[PDB]
């Protein structure tokens, strides 16, 4: 149940004597190191060109946040505050009233992207899918601030990419 | 046999391993007879050296004598029996027989709080 | 009087140099400069949301770091996983461990000299972030691995991808041994260089290829086994001269046997169910929470009380690929920790690196460091 | 209770209790309690007086052997008059055992270092200096080591806050990071998740 | 009320070793000021020193001076030997902070703070 | 370090430097605490002052025991021959 | 996979090894990007009787730990555990 790396004992006949001097002095596994280098410049390389081809992804992947709406416009979160009380950064700060019409619904959903930690504990807490951690990684800002995310700029990510959102969780809903 | 390593990196094969455990086990046995009888440690002691060089006097052999010591390589027994002779000296010094130094408070050792 | 260097942080080290020449007489290593006071965050946090710190720790392990701080906390539960996420578990945990092990052995050629195996073995780590972005939906630090089990089952054909991988794995293995084991430039840069005694390993709190590299014959997947590493059949390399070309060896063979574990975990993956089927500690599914009462509830007090853990202290050991990983876990009764110490291999490594330094060079400092993994992330917490 | 709950491993159980008896009658000079969780893993309760002479033996004693030093931790716990508790996690590869060794100390007392018994401490109790404040006597570098260089307080006591006394920030007056009294732009929400229903009442303390 | 000492027995072996360690800062502070390059006089960090020495001079507990030597000693160590950099040694000198009110009445203008 | 007026005239011009001392009310008997008004740590750096001016390590134990010029000239005259 | 025969050739034997049979380029035989459905099974709770959750309850099967001694004959001397067994070498690749 175990190996003795290392405890090998090398032979002291003329021969392999003769062997290990070749070695030394004709340079023989440097050759095979040299040799294996070579091997490698006649490969074809593994590089994508970015930014006109990229990296495989799966339906899972955990991006850009963006908060869904129903079909038919009502958007799905209902300010329960599960998100930000299972956020292990505390980056989702909520706030929320009754509106015009009686419905249970938020006037804060901030997320600062900055304290997020992207590990996606927010959409699978969200009992009615609201919240969700997008295909978007492309999203680097020249300032701080501009990731700090309010809830328009969450509705409007979700405006933006629902198109695939809804796609990858009917691919993924089974799996959940 | 002649093992040409102990496979421990830094402990050398002790030529001869039976007088080596037989002078280290009866100079345990003769620094913890300065103990009181009392002691739990000196009866305790007694019983496993006694047991370990009843085993090391019996067997002539050195390997059969690893495979019924039970303590791995024989140069590791012979180690812990060096680490069990200093022991026994600071044992006589620290002099642990002795009733608890000090009662704990009373929600020391209580988990939960 | 005698030379006094400042090798500064321009991970991150400071290392206070006592140098008599060319040779070093005292190794001081300067560290903290990645403490983050993670084991302070966790206690405010619960249990669910003290996850993820571990994923940060040994921020190459990650996977590792997730499996012993579960194994952990349903020890304190007294729960079991289920025996599909087990295997799922010690599956990517050796998948890890080939993560870690190509981390090792290519930065520590890559800081030697040897920068091309480093580029070599990176696609294949770049192939495993992608069985990891595949799992769970990120490429490192995944918090996948849940008490309980693992968070969700494995999307339909990971495993024959898994398989295609490990089928080739083996000669990208070998070709890095062509490039290093059997160089002489290597050899002269790793034989005569930190040599441990395995009294001093034991001592030191030295954990896996620093023991296994001097002798000493320990291994927990063996001794004290963990999830379903007693039905798995494979061996523990073994060092003789305690030095950095057997610690080399040692883990360039534990790559040998990581991957004749993951053959064995692709044969024998049972079916069921990953999660433990009390919906009091894993929450349940998503088709049930919006169906049943009771389902609904737990998933509500779940995702924002979390569960009970029973008031009581454990110290929950693995394998992780750098030595004994450790957490000394204290509950209190509440659904948050009220103590989690964090042992790390590179803390007590980093503690030896001034006794393994001695009558060495410079340049052998950098072997020294490199023969240690050491990742400051769980070194400094 | 086969598929979801943890077996019982009465084997250890029953032996990790006769070699806490074992430790007990041989070191009743500090030994204070001997306890073995329903998970099968021992505890030695002892007197701050006797580390050395503990450590030392389960170190050498050719039943014990625990020659290697898992982990050294400290516990804060408010509630006792001793509020710090030092944890021994300490790893025999001969018998394939763990035995944790818990002392106790205050602010004041100092305990004595285990560097000579396990030179591992060497950093492990230089970090309970730094992190809580526990001095450790005849110890032969004690400092901090995981905080910064000018960091006044020690972290892990709980009652110091989650985030600092002070802050650093780049001043261009100065041309110099300088430290600051803390101000977050959002303050850390204590949450109180505390269920007002009792769990557990295997552990229900009686009350007075 | 029996306590065991951590190097003083009484209060006279610890003004012993506050002496000294007072000692060793004065000496320092020439040396700290010169390799650190530092924008202050000397008086005016041999004056930090003894305002940080007679900052905590009310204390009357053996054990208290005793860890307080034993900082003020990691603090000289972390000063001699070059660990701490220039904004380590200046934290002690609150130079970028605003003068805090001191009377009632400005506090009352600030804010809430007593 | 030979005549007992220059090494008094040299302790007199070491505490004249020194600052927080007054000049007019410095005397050859006069004592630092409860004369001068001197805070224990002025002694210190007196002390101090001392062993700049005359380049000899004064111990702990016979430091605190000088508690007037007299007694420094007299320590320094039985550190010395004169 | 593209690379001509000539190029193949000065490859496998600069390498030494046969390297189309193991290629670190990733090609058709991986898995689909897009798979069917799955139905993930029940676990072992998932039944309509005999099925209380105070008989599979792990939370509270949970004890606080048993004391054994406390300050409020000729008995063998014990071990924590009777001692490792000695590892066996391997039969697959000793290196022997
Ligand atoms: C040695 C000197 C060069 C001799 C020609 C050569 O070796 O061509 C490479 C050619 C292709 O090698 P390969 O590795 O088998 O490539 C397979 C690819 O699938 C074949 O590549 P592909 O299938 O992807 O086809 C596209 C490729 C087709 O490839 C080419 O056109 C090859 C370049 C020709 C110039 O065309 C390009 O990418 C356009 C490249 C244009 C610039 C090429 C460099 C110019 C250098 C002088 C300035 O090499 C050989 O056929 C073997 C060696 C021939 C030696 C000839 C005598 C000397
Ligand atoms: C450049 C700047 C660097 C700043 C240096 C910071 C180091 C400061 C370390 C602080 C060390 C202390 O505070 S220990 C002193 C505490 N002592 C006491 O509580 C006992 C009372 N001590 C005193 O009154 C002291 O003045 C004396 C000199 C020992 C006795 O005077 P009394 O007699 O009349
Ligand atoms: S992904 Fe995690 S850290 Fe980010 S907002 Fe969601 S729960 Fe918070
Ligand atoms: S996003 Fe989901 S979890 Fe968060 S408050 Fe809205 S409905 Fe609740």
């Amino acid at each position: 149940t175990y190996k003795y790396v290392n405890l090998r004992e090398p032979s002291m006949d003329m021969k392999s004597v003769t062997d290990r001097a070749a070695q030394t002095l004709l340079w023989t596994e440097l050759i095979r190191g040299l040799g294996m280098t070579l091997s490698y410049l006649f490969r074809e390389p593994a590089t994508i060109n970015y930014p006109f081809e990229k990296g495989p992804l799966s339906p899972r992947f955990r991006g850009e946040h963006a908060l869904r709406r129903y079909p038919s416009g009502e958007e799905r979160c209902i300010a329960c505050k599960l998100c930000e009380a299972v956020c292990p950064a505390q980056a989702i700060t909520i706030e929320a009233e009754p509106r015009a019409d009686g419905s249970r619904r938020t006037t804060r959903y901030d997320i600062d992207m900055t304290k997020c930690i992207y590990c996606g504990f927010c959409q699978e807490a969200c009992p009615v899918d609201a919240i969700v951690e997008g295909p978007n990684f492309e999203f680097s800002t020249e300032t701080h601030e501009e990731l700090l995310y309010n809830k328009e700029k969450l509705l409007n990510n979700g405006d933006k990419w629902e198109a695939e959102i809804a796609a990858n969780i009917q691919a993924d809903y089974l799996y959940r | 046999l002649l093992k040409k390593t102990t496979g421990l990196v830094g402990l050398a094969v002790c030529e001869t391993p039976h007088e080596r455990l037989k002078i280290l086990y009866t100079k345990i046995l003769d620094v913890l007879g300065h103990i009181p009888k009392n002691a739990a440690y000196r009866k305790y002691t007694e019983q496993i050296t006694n047991e370990k060089l009843s085993i090391v006097k019996a067997e002539p052999d050195v390997k059969k004598l690893e495979e019924q010591l039970q303590g791995g390589q024989i140069e590791e027994v012979i180690l812990q029996a060096e680490n069990e002779l200093s022991l026994a000296r600071k044992m006589i010094q620290w002099k642990p027989w002795e009733p608890l130094v000090e009662e704990p408070p009373a929600s020391q050792w209580k988990w939960p709080i | 009087s005698n030379l006094t260097l400042n090798f500064g942080p321009q991970g991150v080290l400071r290392l206070v140099m006592e140098l008599s020449g060319e040779m070093v007489r005292k190794c001081d290593p300067h560290i903290g400069l990645l403490h983050r006071g993670t084991e302070k965050l966790i206690e405010y946090k619960t249990y669910l949301q003290a996850l993820p710190y571990f994923d940060r720790l040994d921020y190459v392990s990650m996977m590792c770091n997730e499996q012993a701080y579960s194994l952990a906390v349903e020890k304190l539960l007294n729960i079991q996983p289920p025996p599909r996420a087990q295997w799922i578990r010690v599956l990517f945990g050796e998948i890890t461990r080939l993560l870690n092990h190509i981390m090792a052995v290519t930065t520590h050629a890559l800081d030697i000299g040897a920068m091309t195996p480093f580029f070599w073995m990176f696609e294949e780590r770049e192939k495993m972030f992608e069985f990891y972005e595949r799992v769970s939906g990120a490429r490192m630090h995944a918090a996948y691995v849940r008490p309980g089990g693992v968070h969700q089952d494995l999307p339909l054909g990971l495993m024959d991808d898994i398989y295609e991988f490990s089928k080739n794995f083996s000669l990208r293995i070998d070709e890095l041994e062509e490039m290093l084991t059997n160089n002489r430039i290597w050899r002269n840069r790793t034989v005569d260089i930190g040599v441990v005694t395995a009294e001093d390993a034991l001592n030191y709190g030295f954990s896996g290829v620093m023991l296994r590299g001097s002798g000493i014959q320990w291994d927990l997947r063996k001794t004290q086994p963990y999830d379903v590493y007693d039905q798995v059949e494979f061996d523990v390399p073994i060092g003789s001269r305690g030095d950095c070309y057997d610690r080399y060896l040692c883990r360039v063979e534990e790559m040998r046997q990581s991957i004749r574990i993951i053959s064995q975990c692709l044969n024998k993956m049972p079916p069921g169910e990953i999660k433990v089927d009390d919906a009091k500690v894993s929450p349940p599914k998503r088709a049930e929470m919006k169906t049943s009462m009771e389902s609904l509830i737990h998933h509500f007090k779940l995702y924002t009380e979390g569960y009970q853990v029973p008031p009581g202290a454990t110290y929950t050991a693995i394998e992780a690929p750098k030595g004994e990983f450790g957490v000394y876990l204290v509950s209190d009764g509440s659904s948050r920790p009220y103590r989690c110490k964090i042992k790390a291999p590179g803390f007590a490594h980093l503690a030896g690196l001034d006794k393994m330094s001695k009558g060495h060079m410079l340049a052998d400092v950098v072997a020294i460091i490199g023969t240690q993994d050491i990742v400051f992330g769980e070194v400094d917490r | 209770t086969r598929p979801t709950v943890r077996p019982r491993n009465d084997v250890a159980h029953k032996q990790l209790s006769a070699f806490g008896e074992y430790v007990a009658e041989i070191l009743p000079k500090y030994v204070q309690q001997v306890q073995v969780s329903c998970f099968s893993e021992l505890e030695i309760c002892i007197h701050p007086d006797g580390v050395i002479p503990v450590l030392t033996f389960l170190r050498d004693h050719s039943n014990a052997q625990f020659k290697s030093l898992a982990d050294l931790t400290a516990v804060d716990i408010p509630t006792r008059q001793n509020r710090f508790e030092i944890v021994y996690n300490l790893l025999s590869l001969r018998f394939n055992s763990r035995i944790r060794v818990k002392t106790y100390t205050d602010e004041l007392t100092p305990v004595e270092s285990s560097v000579s018994v396990y030179k591992a401490a060497n950093w492990y109790e230089r970090e309970i200096w730094d992190m809580f404040g526990v001095f450790f006597a005849n110890h032969p570098d004690l400092r901090r080591i995981l905080t910064d260089y000018g960091f006044e307080g020690h972290p892990f006591r709980k009652d110091f806050p989650l985030s600092g006394y002070v802050e650093l920030r780049y001043d261009d007056e100065v041309k110099r990071v300088v430290a600051e009294p803390v101000e977050l732009a959002q303050e850390f929400r204590k949450f109180d998740l505390n269920s007002p229903w009792e769990a557990f009442p295997a552990y229900r303390q009686p009350p007075e | 009320t029996s306590v065991k000492p951590i190097f003083s027995r009484d209060m006279n072996e610890a003004k012993r070793r506050v002496r000294e360690l007072y000692r060793a800062w004065y000496r320092e502070v020439p040396n700290t000021v010169h390799l650190f390059q530092l924008d202050i006089s000397v008086k005016q960090g041999r004056d930090k020193v003894r305002e940080m020495f007679k900052k905590n001079a009310h204390v009357t507990d053996p054990r208290v001076v005793d860890l307080l030597v034993i900082k003020g000693k990691m603090e000289l160590e972390e000063t001699i030997n070059v660990w701490k950099q220039r904004t380590h040694v200046m934290r002690f000198f609150h130079e970028t902070e605003a003068p805090r009110p001191k009377d009632f009445l400005s506090k009352f203008y600030v804010g809430h703070d007593p | 370090p030979l005549t007992l007026e220059g090494i008094k005239d040299r302790v007199l011009y070491v505490l004249k430097l020194y600052d927080k001392i007054d000049p007019e009310k410095l005397s050859v008997n006069s004592h630092f605490m409860k004369d001068l008004g001197l805070d224990s740590l002025d002694q210190v750096e007196i002390i101090m002052a001392m062993e700049d001016e005359f380049g000899f390590e004064i111990p702990d134990i016979d430091a605190e025991k000088l508690m007037c010029p007299q007694e420094i000239v007299d320590y320094i005259a039985d550190k010395k021959d004169v | 996979a593209s690379a001509t025969r000539l190029i193949q050739g000065l490859r496998n034997w600069a390498s030494g090894r046969d390297l189309q049979a193991k290629l670190q380029l990733r090609y058709q035989e991986i898995s689909k990007r897009t798979q069917p459905p799955p139905k993930l099974p029940v676990g072992p709770s998932h039944r309509l009787s005999n099925n209380y959750y105070c008989a599979r309850d792990g939370r509270r099967e949970a004890m606080p730990p048993s004391i054994v001694m406390s300050s409020q004959s000729e008995k063998k001397a014990v071990s924590p555990a009777p001692p490792i067994k000695r590892w066996e070498l391997s039969q697959d690749e000793p290196y022997l």
